[PDB]
Order: C-alpha cells, then sequence, then structure tokens
C-alpha cells in the first residue's frame, strides 16, 4: 500500500485476513524497522556464503528436501542460474579474524527479535495438566507464563 | 549422374543424456549410445 494472498492456511483451513490501514505513518513506522534489521545482516562473508549458491543447486538436483526449500525462495533460483560472483579477494589481515563466524552470529541476534518488533513476543503457554488433549475454539485453558 | 557422386557408406555413433521427462541427477550418467548406417541400403531375402 506504501509502494503502489489475504487467506492463510493453517491445519487445512482458510481463514481470511482483513487487515485494513487507513493512513499512512504507522505503515513506514514499520517499514524503517523492517529495512533497517534487514541491512544489518549482510557482512564480509556473505561473499563467500553467496558464491556457495551454486553448490546450492547441485545438492537441490542431488537431494530431496533442498527441492521443497529451493523453489518457495523467489531469488536463489534466479541469481546462481542468471548472477555469477568472482573469485573473492582476499580479506585484510586474514590470519586473525574469521568473517563466517560475525556474518552469522549477527543474524542470530538480529533474527529472534526481528518478530518480536514488528510484531509482538510470546507471554503464556498452554501446559493442561490433567485436563484435555487439545483445546476448542472457546475452551478454558490452563497456561503458566513465559 | 557425374555431377552428384557417393564415394563410401559410412556409420554415425551418436550419445545422449534421456529426456527432460526423464531426468534425475543419479540418470544423466545412463547415456543413449546409438548408431545409424550413411549411405547404406536395406534389402530382401539373400540370393546367394
Amino acid at each position: 500500500r506504501t509502494a503502489a494472498a489475504d487467506v492463510i492456511c493453517y491445519n487445512g483451513r482458510r481463514y481470511e485476513l482483513e487487515t485494513n490501514l487507513q493512513h499512512r505513518d504507522g505503515s513506514d513506522a514499520a517499514i524503517r524497522t523492517l529495512v533497517l534489521n534487514l541491512m544489518f545482516s549482510i557482512n564480509e562473508g556473505c561473499l563467500l556464503l553467496l558464491a556457495l549458491i551454486p553448490t546450492l543447486l547441485v545438492q537441490g538436483a542431488h537431494d530431496g528436501y533442498v527441492n521443497l526449500l529451493i523453489q518457495t525462495a523467489n531469488c536463489v533460483r534466479e541469481t546462481g542460474q542468471l548472477i555469477n560472483i568472482p573469485p573473492m579477494p582476499r580479506i585484510q589481515d586474514g590470519h586473525r579474524r574469521f568473517p563466517i563466524y560475525e556474518t552469522i552470529s549477527s543474524w542470530i541476534s538480529t533474527s529472534s527479535r526481528l518478530g518480536d518488533t514488528l510484531g509482538t513476543r510470546a507471554i503464556l503457554r498452554v501446559c493442561v495438566f490433567d485436563g484435555p488433549s487439545t483445546v476448542h475454539p472457546g475452551d478454558r485453558t490452563a497456561v503458566i507464563q513465559v | 549422374l557425374m555431377g552428384d557422386m557417393a564415394e563410401r557408406t559410412t556409420a554415425i555413433l551418436v550419445s545422449s543424456a534421456p529426456d527432460a521427462g526423464a531426468a534425475t541427477a543419479t540418470t544423466r550418467n545412463m547415456r543413449i549410445y546409438d548408431g545409424a548406417l550413411y549411405h547404406g541400403l536395406i534389402m530382401m531375402a539373400y540370393q546367394a
């Protein structure tokens, strides 16, 4: 809406999404966080992680679950077939530091806190001790706070 | 028939991987080697 699907399947059930945004400032207030956290993910070792795309393709040919994973990725299926990365230059002081450690440690942090910023955290967890197994819509539960 | 001759008859050896409808990453190594005569001919029962 700011620049210019509403159904979600869960346990084999289709529930339509009727969201609305009657104005515009909450929108970009969210988008700024989205892009901000999107930026701090890429790092030095992303170059090495990029030349590994064709290995992921040949594994997508070699194994089976990789075939489920590769085709929902609307980007990797194109780049490894339409983008190339030449021999990466040597990393400055390559005998002391290590790039992949950073490019993968600064993604665990930025990922857990992601959804709890565009949304909310989980405060309670259903722990039925001796009641029923599952819970239907509208039944009283038993819980302990997170 | 002198403006177009034929010297000798040969054969062909074509290789190919199975078609896209049968393509798995372990079946591209089952090439279908084949042969095809060039400038040969087929006959009826041999007179002899």
